[PDB]
C-alpha cells in the first residue's frame, strides 16, 4: 500500500521544520528521497467498545433512509427489578471484558579518586619553620605598612580596563535566520552520517550503510560550499568559520577512518 | 518453637504466638483435663486450628488412653481440604522434631459425589445421583451377581478393596481429598469407604456437619467406638441453623406428585417381581418377622417390630394412604397451620394409621427397596423423603411441628403449596453427640456471647472463654456510621427503609468510600428485594453512576452461576488496579461461602442490621418455643440471630496475616449497647466510644487515614 | 553494594481526579508539582551523568510531558507550566508504562533504567492486561518504585515488589519529601543488572583564540544569538551552550570534569558515627567541626579520626558534604 505518502500529505505542512530541510536536500537534486525516509466521539467509542449488541447493531443498522439523531433516541431504550441487576452485572462484566483483550563492591586503588583526573630540602622546612617563628614577636604594623599611596594608588590603576589583571556585536541578524537553518541542515544530516559511525559494524550489511553514508558526505556538501559563497561574497564581515569545521572534520574523520579500514584488511 | 504449656510441654511449629495464644492453650486444657464440654472463641480463623490441633497432639501424647480420637469438623468441604493442610505441617514439624514416623493418621471423609474414581459417576455432579449409582454397583444383588462373574458392569474398586482394604488398614499417613482419590487410584481403592474403614483407627478425622449431626448418616459413621473423643467444631456459630435443618424435611407438592407417579412404579415393580422373583424375595418376611437410614437418633430409633406393615402389598398401601391424608391435608387452603402433636392424632383417626406402625414406615420402605432390586434410589428419593418425614412425626413432636403452607410468601396465588416440618431446638438432633462423646469444644469466631448457647443447646459449658487477637498493630479498625451528612438516622428500620435519604444516605457512604478505599471490597444488604430496591434507587439517581465510574459494581443474585462467575470477576478486578464492589446479601449463601483476605473485601460494609421477614411463620414456631423455654425473650434472640450472622459475614477481612482491613457498620442500630455487647469480643473491645457514631463523611477521613498507617510496613 | 551511577528514570504522575482532592495544605497535584520540582532540581544536582524523562498520564492517556534530557531547568519549565493543568480524567497504568518502555526498551545495556510512579487514583483503567506488561518490564530489567498517595492499593504492590522496585505511601507532606528524597540515590544495582564501560568526551571550553583572530561564531545547539565563546566536541565539533548535554550527531555523552566528581561520595559513604551523650572523657567543650560550644548532651566520633562533633555538624555532614572534616586530615 501507498503507506509513505500519506505520511508525507500529514507531514507536508502540519511541521514545517521536519519537511524543510529534507526538500533542501532535493532543491539542489542531491540525492535521491528514497534513502531518506528509509534510514528513518468518546461516548459512542465507548459503546463501540462495551455493547457488542450495539456494535452488531451498527453494522446491520448503518445509516440508510434514517439518522444519527433516531440512532441516539434507540440507546436509552418483579422481572423488570431484576433486569437492574442483570444489565449492571453484565455492563459491568463487558467492561472488564472490554479491558481484557484476548552486590557488594570492592576496590583495589582508592586513593587515585584522591589525586584525581586533574594534572600537577629537607633542612629547608626546619630553616624556614624558625625564621617565621621570630617574625611575629613585633605585631600591629597596620600603621603605614598595611598600604602606602603609591602601593594603593597602583593598585587602583591596574584595576583600570588599560591596567593589568582587568582585560574587559549583532550587526548581523538576518542572516542569522539562514545560518540556523543551515546547522539544522548540518545537524540533521549529520546525524545519519554520524549514527553507525561511531560503531565499527564489521558486517557487510550495515557497512554498506557506512559506505553509502560515506559517499553521501560528499554529496551533501558538494552543494554545501556554493551556498556559503553566495553569502561570504555580501560584506567580507563576520566570517562562519565553525560550520566549515564539521564539514571539514566530518572528511578528516571519514578520511582517517576509511584508511584506516585498509590498514585493516 | 516448643511451648512449655502448664499442663504439658506442647510442640508448635510457627516461630510465635500471641499473647491471646497462651491463653487458647490453657483454656482448652482446662476443658480436656475436666473432660467436660465446652464452648470458646478465637478471633484468626487461620493459626486458630494448627493452636487447637497442636495441643490435641500434645495432649494425646501425654494422655493418649484418655481421648481416642479427634473429630474435628468444618463447615465446608473447601474450608476443610485447607485445614488438612496445617494439620500435615504440623505433623511434619512434628515428624521432624522426633526424626522418625509416629503412629499417627490423619484423613478427611466427604460423599461419593465430592471424591471417587469411577468413571460412570464421574460426569455426574448432583449428589443424589451420584449415591444411586453407587448404590447400584455396590448392591447385594451385584455383589451377588458379581460372583457369578456375568456379564454386567461391577465396579471393580469396591469388589478388590473389600479383599483388600479389610486385610490390610493404611498404616500411617496424610490424604487430603485430592491425595486420597488419588492414593484410590494406584491402590484400586475407594477413596470413600478406604476413609470410611480408616475411621475405626485414625488418630484425626474430619468432616463436615452434616456427617456428624443428622442420625440418618452420622450414626452410622460416628459408631459409640468414639467412647472418649475430642469432638471439636470450626466456626460452628450457626450450628443451631445447621443443626436444625438436618432435622426440618420440607414436603411440597411437586415432592408430592413425583411421590405418586414415583409410589405407581413402586406398585409396577412389585407386580414384575411377583410374577418373576416370589419365593427367594418373599424370604425376606420371615427375615422382617425374625427382626437411606432412620433419622431417629440412637435412644428415639426403636426396631421391636416391622408392625401391621408385613408385605409390600400391605406396606405400599399405608404409603397410599399417608399420602392421600398429606395430599389432601397439604391442598386445604387456609391460614398457616400448626399442628406438632394433633397432626398424628389427626392422621390416626381420619385413615385410621396407628403411630406405632408408622414408626417403622421408613425403615421398612428401606427393607422394601432393597428386596425390589431397584435400579436406583435417586427416582425415588423423594418417596423416602416423605417415608422419612412420616417416620418423623409419627415418632415424637413434643420439640417439633408441622407447619402447613398453602400459599407461597412473594406470590398472591401459587399452585404449589409447601408442607413444613421446621424444628424449634437444636438440642434434639445434638443431644447424641455430648452423651456420645465426652467432651465436645465448640470453636468459632465471629461468636455472639456464650451464656446463650447453653440456652439454645441443653449443655453444661465447662469454661465460657472470649479471646481477642493481641498484635503489635491494631489490623482491625471498626466503625459504625449511624450519621450521614445530613444527620439523619440511617437505620434500615422496616418502616423507615422506604426513605429515600437512608437509601441515599448508604450511597453517598458507599461512593465515598469507594473513593477511599483501594482495590476490593464488599457491601452487604438485610435482603435481595431491599438490595433491589436500593440499587434502583441508586440506578435512578446518578450517585451508581459515579460509583460506577469510581470503581466497578458487581451485583449478586439468587442462582450460584451467576454468583459463580461474577465472584470470579470480583477476583479479577482486586488483581488488577479496577477493583470490584461486590454488593451481596448477608443471608446469602454467597457471604457465608466465600472468604475475603488481603487486598480482598478491605473494606466490608453492613448495610443495615441482619434481619429475616419477621412475617415467616417457620421462624416465629422456632422463634415461640425459644421464648417458651429456655427463657430467652423474642427480640433478644432475633437481635441475637442478626449481631451473631452481622458478625460473621464482617470478620472475614481480618483472616490471619495481619492483613489490614476495616470493617464499617452502616447502622446507627449497631451503636446502641445491646448490640455492641452482642458483638465479637475482638470486634467489640478494638471499638471505641469515639468512633462509634461517625459521620459519612468523618468515617470516610478516618478510614483515609488508618489506611495510611497501614499502608507503611511495620 | 554497587550502584547504578548512570540511571534513566522516568517521574509518571497521575492527572487522576483524586489528584483534586485536597487532603494536604495545598492542592494536592500542586504538592507534588511543587516538590517534584524539588526532586527534578536534586536529582541532577546529585546524579549529573543521569536523565529524566517525565510523563503525565490523565484521561486514560499517557503523553509524554518532557522527553529525556540533562537539563533541569527544561523540566522544572515543564512542571510550572503543569500546574495549570486541567487534571480531569482516569489514569491508564498500562499506558504510561508502555509509553517509558518504548523509550527505555532502545537504551544502553550499561545504564540503569528506572520509572517512579506518583499514584494518587486507586483505580487503574488500562486498554489491555498490566502482568503481560510486568513481565515485560522485568525482562527489560526497568526498576518501577512506585509512590502510592492515600492507597496501598494491591496492583501497585505486586509491581514494585515483583519489578524490583520499592512502593511507598505518603503518610503526610513532610513524609512525602523523604520518600522522594530517598530515590535521589543511585539505587543499588540487583543482581540480574549488570554494567559496561561507557564513552565519554570532555568538551574542553574554548573562546576567541587572540582578540577575535580565527574567532568561532556560532549561536547554539538546542533565539540564541551569536557566541563568541562555547563548549565545543571531540567529534561534533558543534557549539553547545551548556554542559552536560549528550553529542547531538555522536551520541555520546559530554560531561565536565567535575560533574564525574559530583558522584563520588556514593561510592565512598561516609561511616555513621557512634551517638554518645555523657563527655566521656571529651575535654574540648567547644565542638571540633564548628569550633561552638556543645549545649546538648551528644557528640559524634569515628572511628580513624576519632574527633568530636557536634549534632549540627553530623547532620551537615551526613547530610550535605558527604566527608568527615578532621578525618580528611
Ligand atoms: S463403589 Fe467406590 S469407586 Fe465405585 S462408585 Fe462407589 S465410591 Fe466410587
Ligand atoms: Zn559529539
Ligand atoms: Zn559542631
Ligand atoms: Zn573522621
Amino acid at each position: 500500500a501507498n503507506k509513505e505518502l500519506e505520511e508525507k500529505n500529514r507531514m507536508l505542512q502540519e511541521d514545517p521544520v521536519l519537511f524543510q530541510l529534507y526538500k533542501d536536500l532535493v532543491v539542489s537534486q542531491v540525492i535521491s528521497a528514497e534513502e531518506f525516509w528509509a534510514n528513518r466521539s468518546d461516548i459512542i467509542e465507548s459503546i463501540f467498545r462495551t455493547y457488542p449488541a450495539v456494535k452488531m447493531k451498527y453494522a446491520e443498522n448503518v445509516p440508510h433512509n434514517m439518522t444519527e439523531k433516531e440512532f441516539w433516541t434507540r440507546f436509552f431504550q418483579e422481572n423488570s427489578n431484576a433486569a437492574i441487576i442483570k444489565r449492571f452485572n453484565h455492563h459491568s462484566a463487558m467492561v472488564l471484558a472490554a479491558g481484557l483483550r484476548k552486590i557488594a563492591l570492592n576496590l583495589k586503588k582508592s586513593d587515585r579518586y584522591y589525586h584525581g583526573p586533574t594534572p600537577i630540602t629537607s633542612q629547608d622546612i626546619i630553616n624556614s619553620f624558625q625564621s617565621i617563628r621570630q617574625e611575629m614577636e613585633a605585631y600591629t604594623p597596620k600603621l603605614t605598612q598595611v598600604l602606602s599611596s603609591s602601593a594603593a594608588s597602583s593598585t587602583i590603576t591596574a584595576l583600570s580596563p588599560g591596567g593589568a589583571l582587568m582585560q574587559g556585536q549583532m550587526v548581523p541578524n538576518d542572516i542569522q535566520s539562514e545560518l540556523k537553518h543551515l546547522y539544522v541542515a548540518v545537524g540533521e544530516l549529520l546525524r545519519h552520517f554520524w549514527s553507525c559511525f561511531p560503531v565499527n559494524t564489521p558486517f557487510l550489511e550495515e557497512k554498506v550503510v557506512k559506505m553509502k553514508s560515506n559517499l553521501e558526505r560528499f554529496q551533501v556538501t558538494k552543494l554545501c560550499p556554493f551556498q556559503e559563497k553566495i553569502r561570504r561574497q555580501y560584506l567580507s564581515t563576520n566570517l562562519v568559520s565553525h560550520i566549515e569545521e564539521m564539514l571539514q572534520t566530518a572528511y578528516n574523520k571519514l578520511h582517517t577512518w576509511q584508511s584506516r579500514r585498509l590498514m585493516k584488511k | 518453637m516448643k511451648l512449655n504449656v502448664d499442663g504439658l510441654l506442647v510442640y508448635f511449629p510457627y516461630d510465635y504466638i500471641y499473647p491471646e495464644q497462651f491463653s487458647y492453650m490453657r483454656e482448652l486444657k482446662r476443658t480436656l483435663d475436666a473432660k467436660g464440654h465446652g464452648v470458646l472463641e478465637m478471633p484468626s480463623g487461620t493459626g486458630k486450628t494448627v493452636s487447637l490441633l497442636a495441643l490435641i497432639m500434645a495432649y494425646q501424647r501425654a494422655y493418649p488412653l484418655e481421648v481416642t480420637k479427634l473429630i474435628y469438623c468444618s463447615r465446608t468441604v473447601p474450608e476443610i481440604e485447607k485445614v488438612i493442610e496445617e494439620l500435615r505441617k504440623l505433623l511434619n514439624f512434628y515428624e521432624k522434631q522426633e526424626g522418625e514416623k509416629l503412629p499417627f493418621l490423619g484423613l478427611a471423609l466427604s460423599s461419593r459425589k465430592n471424591l471417587c474414581i469411577h468413571p460412570e459417576v464421574t460426569p455426574l455432579r448432583f449428589g443424589k445421583d451420584v449415591d444411586g449409582k453407587c448404590h447400584s454397583l455396590t448392591a447385594s444383588y451385584v455383589r451377588a451377581q458379581y460372583q457369578h462373574d456375568t456379564s454386567l458392569p461391577h465396579c471393580r474398586f469396591y469388589e478388590e478393596f473389600d479383599a483388600h482394604g479389610r486385610e490390610v488398614p493404611l498404616p500411617a499417613g496424610i490424604y487430603n481429598l485430592d491425595d486420597l482419590k488419588a492414593l484410590g487410584r494406584r491402590q484400586g481403592w475407594c477413596p470413600y469407604f478406604l476413609a470410611r474403614y480408616s475411621i475405626l483407627h485414625a488418630n484425626v478425622v474430619v468432616y463436615s456437619y452434616h456427617y456428624l449431626l443428622d442420625p440418618k448418616i452420622a450414626d452410622l459413621v460416628s459408631k459409640e467406638l468414639a467412647r472418649k473423643a475430642v469432638v471439636v467444631f470450626d466456626e460452628a456459630h450457626n450450628i443451631d441453623n445447621v443443626c436444625i435443618d438436618s432435622m426440618s424435611v420440607n414436603l411440597t407438592r411437586r415432592t408430592l406428585d413425583r411421590c405418586q407417579g414415583n409410589l405407581e412404579t413402586l406398585q409396577k415393580t412389585v407386580l414384575r417381581i411377583k410374577e418373576t422373583d416370589e419365593q427367594r424375595l418373599r424370604d425376606e418376611y420371615r427375615r422382617l418377622v425374625e427382626g437411606a437410614n432412620p433419622v431417629l437418633p440412637d435412644e428415639v430409633l426403636q426396631e421391636a417390630v416391622p408392625g401391621s406393615i408385613r408385605t409390600a402389598e400391605h406396606f405400599l398401601g399405608f404409603l397410599r394412604r399417608l399420602l392421600e391424608y398429606v395430599k389432601w391435608r397439604l391442598r386445604v387452603q387456609h391460614v398457616v397451620q400448626e399442628s406438632p402433636p394433633a397432626f398424628l392424632s389427626g392422621l390416626a383417626q381420619r385413615v385410621c394409621i396407628q403411630r406405632k406402625p408408622l414408626r417403622f414406615c421408613a425403615e421398612r420402605l428401606r427393607s422394601l427397596l432393597h428386596t425390589l432390586e431397584i435400579t436406583d434410589l435417586a427416582d425415588f428419593s423423594p418417596l423416602t423423603l416423605l417415608a422419612n418425614f412420616a417416620t418423623l412425626v409419627s415418632t415424637y413432636a413434643k420439640g417439633f411441628t408441622i407447619i402447613i403452607e398453602p400459599f407461597d410468601d412473594r406470590t398472591p396465588t401459587i399452585a404449589n403449596p409447601i408442607l413444613h416440618f421446621s424444628c424449634m431446638d437444636a438440642s434434639l438432633a445434638i443431644k447424641p453427640v455430648f452423651e456420645r462423646f465426652q467432651s465436645v469444644i465448640i470453636t468459632s469466631g465471629t461468636l455472639s456471647p456464650l451464656d446463650i448457647y447453653p440456652k439454645i443447646l441443653d449443655f453444661h459449658p465447662v469454661t465460657m472463654a472470649t479471646f481477642t487477637m493481641t498484635l503489635a498493630r491494631v489490623c482491625l479498625c471498626p466503625m459504625i456510621i449511624g450519621r450521614g451528612n445530613d444527620q439523619v438516622a440511617i437505620s434500615s428500620k422496616f418502616e423507615t427503609r422506604e426513605d429515600i435519604a437512608v437509601i441515599r444516605n448508604y450511597g453517598n457512604l458507599l461512593l465515598e468510600m469507594s473513593a477511599v478505599v483501594p482495590d476490593g471490597i464488599v457491601a452487604f444488604f438485610t435482603s435481595y428485594q431491599y438490595m433491589e430496591s436500593t440499587v434502583a434507587s441508586w440506578y435512578e439517581q446518578g450517585i451508581l453512576e459515579n460509583i460506577q465510574r469510581n470503581k466497578l459494581l458487581f451485583i449478586e443474585t439468587q442462582d450460584g452461576a451467576e454468583t459463580s462467575v461474577a465472584l470470579e470477576k470480583y477476583q479479577e478486578a482486586c488483581e488488577n488496579g479496577r477493583g470490584a464492589i461486590l454488593l451481596s446479601v448477608a443471608r446469602g449463601k454467597v457471604s457465608e461461602g466465600i472468604d475475603f483476605v488481603h487486598h480482598y473485601g478491605r473494606a466490608v460494609i453492613m448495610f443495615g442490621v441482619p434481619y429475616v421477614y419477621t412475617q415467616s411463620r417457620i421462624l416465629k414456631a422456632r422463634l415461640e418455643y425459644l421464648r417458651d423455654q429456655f427463657q430467652i425473650r423474642e427480640n433478644d434472640f432475633l437481635t441475637f440471630d442478626a449481631m451473631r450472622h452481622a458478625a460473621q459475614c464482617v470478620g472475614r477481612a481480618i483472616r490471619g496475616k495481619t492483613d489490614y482491613g476495616l470493617m464499617v457498620f452502616a447502622d446507627k442500630r449497631f451503636a446502641r449497647g445491646d448490640k455492641r455487647g452482642k458483638l465479637p469480643r475482638w470486634i467489640q473491645e478494638h471499638l471505641t466510644d469515639a468512633n462509634l457514631n461517625l459521620t459519612v463523611d468523618e468515617g470516610v477521613q478516618v478510614a483515609k487515614y488508618f489506611l495510611r498507617q497501614m499502608a507503611q510496613p511495620f | 553494594v554497587r550502584l547504578g551511577m548512570m540511571r534513566h528514570l522516568y517521574v509518571v504522575v497521575d492527572g487522576s481526579r483524586t489528584m483534586e482532592d485536597q487532603d494536604l495544605k495545598p492542592n494536592r497535584l500542586t504538592c507534588t508539582l511543587k516538590l517534584l520540582e524539588y526532586f527534578v532540581e536534586e536529582y541532577f544536582d546529585q546524579n549529573p551523568i543521569s536523565q529524566i524523562g517525565i510523563i503525565v498520564t490523565k484521561s486514560k492517556r499517557a503523553e509524554k510531558l518532557t522527553e529525556l534530557s540533562g537539563n533541569p531547568r527544561k523540566h522544572i519549565t515543564s512542571l510550572k507550566k503543569a500546574v495549570d493543568m486541567t487534571c480531569h480524567g482516569e489514569p491508564s497504568l498500562y499506558n504510561s508504562l508502555s509509553i517509558a518502555m518504548q523509550t527505555l526498551k532502545h537504551m544502553p545495556g550499561h545504564t540503569s533504567r528506572e520509572v517512579l510512579i506518583i499514584f494518587s487514583s486507586l483505580t487503574t483503567c488500562d486498554p489491555s492486561n498490566i502482568y503481560d506488561l510486568i513481565k515485560t518490564l522485568k525482562a527489560a530489567k526497568i526498576r518501577v518504585s512506585v509512590i502510592g498517595l492515600s492507597a496501598e492499593v494491591r496492583v501497585c504492590t505486586v509491581l514494585a515488589r515483583e519489578t524490583g522496585g520499592t512502593y511507598h505511601v505518603i503518610l503526610d507532606e513532610s513524609h512525602y519529601k523523604e520518600l522522594l528524597t530517598h530515590h535521589v540515590s543511585p539505587p543499588p544495582a540487583s543482581s540480574s543488572s549488570e554494567c559496561s564501560l561507557i564513552r565519554m568526551g570532555f568538551p574542553q571550553h574554548t573562546i576567541a583564540s587572540l582578540s577575535d583572530q580565527d574567532a568561532k561564531p556560532s549561536f547554539s545547539m538546542a533565539e540564541p544569538g551569536l557566541t563568541l565563546g562555547g563548549y565545543f566536541c571531540p567529534q561534533c565539533r558543534a557549539k553547545y551552550c551548556e554542559l552536560p548535554v549528550e553529542c547531538k550527531i555522536c551520541g555520546l555523552t559530554l560531561v565536565s570534569a567535575p560533574h564525574l566528581a559530583r558522584s563520588y561520595h556514593h561510592l565512598f559513604p561516609l561511616d555513621a558515627f557512634q551517638e554518645i551523650p555523657l563527655e566521656e572523657y571529651n575535654g574540648e567543650r567547644f565542638c571540633y567541626g564548628c569550633q561552638g560550644e556543645l549545649k546538648d548532651q551528644h557528640v559524634y566520633v569515628c572511628a580513624v579520626c576519632q574527633n568530636v562533633f557536634c549534632v549540627d555538624c553530623d547532620v551537615f555532614v551526613h547530610d550535605s558534604l558527604h566527608c568527615c572534616p578532621g578525618c580528611i586530615h
